[PDB]
């Protein structure tokens, strides 16, 4: 990736898998559910 | 041993009869059966976890007792710190414990938050943010002012919090004696064992009645109604006096509740939130007045931060900062807690004596819809604010930095590709001395670029009013029951140009009013923002003057007055920028997230580019705060962003292409 961010992050020595001192970071980042206004919790899954 | 003899070791006078009266009951609490063996592990081991529920007492008496352990230490009277995630928290909690040392608030106790230091150079107790430490050690990189340093409530696990102790877990390598003490509410696996080279925990039991749960027959179409419905009922249908905990996730959903509980029970009432002025916040310690009760409409800033409560409604839900970095949003958002989070509410109810938790979901919502733990903010966060304070700090490799939870690479490089495009690194990475300048100021790194570039454009001081009143809560106030006249007294000062100079024109007549309190209130205007937005651009423009960085206005009878200052914020804020669509939508720039106008907005028409402060995601993408700009200015002032051999091919890059190449005709 060109994106300059991805660059100066190879310049601080990263190789390819997440981040840590043992490389055990999340690879990806996470999702947060979406919440529909008000609807109460457990109602999308019905 | 030291020899104590009954007076006030700061005074040499005798202790009040206050302070006797409030030892006798502190000595009561969980804590204090453990002092031997707390004091046993704090002489012989540099760091060390110590678990402790809420109204066990850690907060309160841990830190007094490392003032007693750095009185005894010979040398330079060091000072204590405890860092606590809220700045209510910080504040309360200081309050306290100055009472219970007999000492005046600023003095031997006080308490330091951002844009407010109540602190002086007799403090040896300070109890500030965790996000004010972690500033505090760019200029003190060893945190030498402090021989003992306390991270209270680290089950929260803020950013600042897991930014610090991956800092101090590289102090105490280099410091042998400083004390390092991780507090927490639950054990979390001795997570923080293992993080700190499995050093010895110390868990103190907690003395909480048991509390039954109550679980919803089916999932809520609406739990704010619910809330409603729950409170009323446990009015009536209970006969044990009580008092009433409801969890909500921000100010309007607390001051809407409020208002319709005390509309269909009149067929006490207490907000709390964190911008709430602390006249209405003590109200929550006041006696209750058929049973007369008292209700609490709060958010969770009582989940664990304080304590007050037999009956805890929770809806499930708060309200989190989330960043997403794909498409470089960051907004508030509502979202279902952890089952953490809700033992943590439900413990609440078990204060006094054996309560009730009213959960709003069912059962199976709770063990098969709620995580286990809430994610660490630093998984959700935007990091180029704690990724230049750490470059400053000296930290050049954040790859390998032993984060406890570490961020996933994609965030990291949002964080340096930010800082890079605002030149506050540069291609190899490396601080530059305008972002070493950045990092002195407590503000987001497009606000802190923002104020120093705005001295080449002459608007400094216009810039740094906008700066402070973009720093503190809504200046406009607006009631309910009274939208149109709210409105009416916003528009007098609205600027054709959009928002931000209506918030010039605000501080500017509010200035020019001699900072009148009937002034306020005849134009809607919270007098409470404005006195902290005159404090907050006080201290930014000592920042200032530290740098040498002038404070200048342009002539207001030219046209370049409101035209500098407008170029003026597209130096902090040429990322988040959206541009009209043929059929009255917009679009923001790159990302192309489809977003509309907040409706509080002053703009009277919708310009072509329009430059915003705020991503608000609710069902819809609304841009608050929004200022008509000039597409030329972004091409001109941010070319390293604006770059059209890189810029994604839609439709804000045609108009973009006509101007470069009209540029170069």
């Amino acid at each position: 990736e060109d994106n300059i961010g991805n660059q100066l992050l190879r310049k601080m020595g990263w190789t390819g898998g997440g981040l840590g001192k043992s490389g055990e970071g999340i690879r990806e980042p996470i999702s947060v559910k979406e919440q529909h206004k008000r609807e109460g919790l457990g109602l999308d899954v019905e | 041993h030291m020899l104590e003899q009954c007076i006030n070791p700061f005074t040499n006078l005798p202790h009040t009869p206050r302070y006797y009266d409030i030892l006798k009951k502190r000595l009561q609490l969980p804590v204090w059966e453990y002092k031997d063996r707390f004091t046993d592990i704090l002489v012989r081991h540099q760091s060390f976890v110590l678990v402790g529920e809420t109204g066990s007492g850690k907060t309160t008496q841990i830190p007094q007792w490392c003032v007693e352990y750095m009185r005894s230490l010979p040398g330079p009277k060091r000072g204590v710190a405890c860092t606590q995630p809220r700045r209510v928290a910080a504040m309360s909690v200081a309050q306290r414990v100055a009472d219970e040392m007999d000492v005046m608030l600023g003095q031997e106790v006080g308490y330091s938050i951002r844009f407010e230091d109540c602190s002086s150079a007799k403090t040896i107790l300070k109890y500030m943010t965790d996000g004010m430490l972690l500033r505090e050690a760019m200029n003190d990189p060893l945190l030498e002012r402090y021989g003992v340093i306390i991270l209270d409530e680290a089950h929260e696990r803020t950013l600042a919090t897991d930014i610090l102790m991956g800092v101090l877990k590289e102090v105490v390598r280099q410091r042998s004696d400083l004390k390092v003490i991780v507090m927490s509410a639950t054990l979390d696996a001795g997570k923080f064992q293992i993080y700190f080279d499995n050093c010895p925990l110390l868990t103190i039991p907690g003395r909480t009645h048991p509390v039954e749960i109550f679980y919803t027959p089916e999932p809520e179409r609406d739990y704010l109604e619910a809330a409603i419905r729950t409170v009323i009922q446990i009015h009536m249908c209970e006969e044990e006096e009580g008092d009433l905990l409801l969890f909500l996730t921000g100010q309007e959903e607390i001051d809407e509740a409020c208002k319709r509980i005390k509309r269909e029970v009149d067929d006490k009432i207490i907000p709390l939130y964190s911008t709430l002025p602390p006249q209405q916040q003590q109200r929550i310690f006041e006696p209750p007045p058929a049973i007369g009760r008292k209700v609490v409409v709060s958010t969770n800033i009582a989940e664990t931060s304080l304590t007050i409560v037999v009956f805890v409604i929770d809806p499930g839900f708060a309200k989190q900062k989330v960043y997403n970095p794909r498409i470089r949003v960051e907004s508030l958002l509502v979202t279902a807690i952890s089952k953490a989070s809700a033992q943590q509410r439900a413990g609440r109810a078990g204060r006094t004596r054996p309560g009730k938790c009213f959960r709003l979901y069912t059962e199976k919502a709770y063990k098969t819809e709620m995580q286990d733990n809430t994610y660490p903010e630093i998984l959700r966060s935007n990091l180029g604010s704690v990724v230049l304070q750490l470059k400053k700090l000296g930290i050049d490799d954040l790859v390998h930095f032993d984060f406890m939870d570490p961020p996933a690479p994609e965030t990291l490089m949002r964080a340096l590709e930010l800082l890079n495009y605002l030149a506050a690194l540069n291609d190899d990475g490396d601080l530059t001395e305008l972002g070493s300048m950045m990092a002195e100021f407590p503000l987001d790194p497009q606000l802190a670029k923002m104020v120093i570039a705005s001295c080449d454009y002459n608007c400094s001081n216009e810039v740094l009013s906008i700066t402070a009143m973009l720093s503190v809560p809504q200046c406009f106030v607006r009631p309910t029951e009274a939208k149109k006249a709210a409105d009416e007294a916003k528009m007098r000062f609205a600027h054709i140009d959009g928002d931000h100079l209506t918030l010039l024109n605000v501080y500017h007549a509010f200035k020019q009013n001699h900072e009148s309190v009937q002034w306020c209130y005849d134009n809607f205007i919270n007098y409470r923002s404005l006195m902290s937005a005159d404090n907050v651009r006080q201290q930014l423009s000592r920042i200032m003057d530290r740098f040498n960085l002038p404070r200048r206005s342009t002539d207001f009878t030219s046209r370049d007055y409101y035209i500098n200052i407008r170029k003026a914020l597209v130096t902090g804020y040429f990322m988040q920028v959206a541009h009209l669509e043929r059929t009255g939508h917009y679009l923001t720039v790159k990302d192309n997230q489809v977003v509309q106008l907040h409706p509080s907005t002053v703009l009277d028409h919708k310009p072509e580019w329009v430059l915003y402060n705020e991503f608000v995601l609710t069902t819809k993408n609304y841009i608050r705060t929004c200022t008509d700009i000039k597409p030329e200015w972004l091409v001109k002032i941010a070319p390293q962003y604006y770059d059209m051999s890189n810029f994604p091919q839609c439709e804000a890059k045609r108009q973009l292409d006509r101007i470069i190449a009209k540029l170069q005709s």
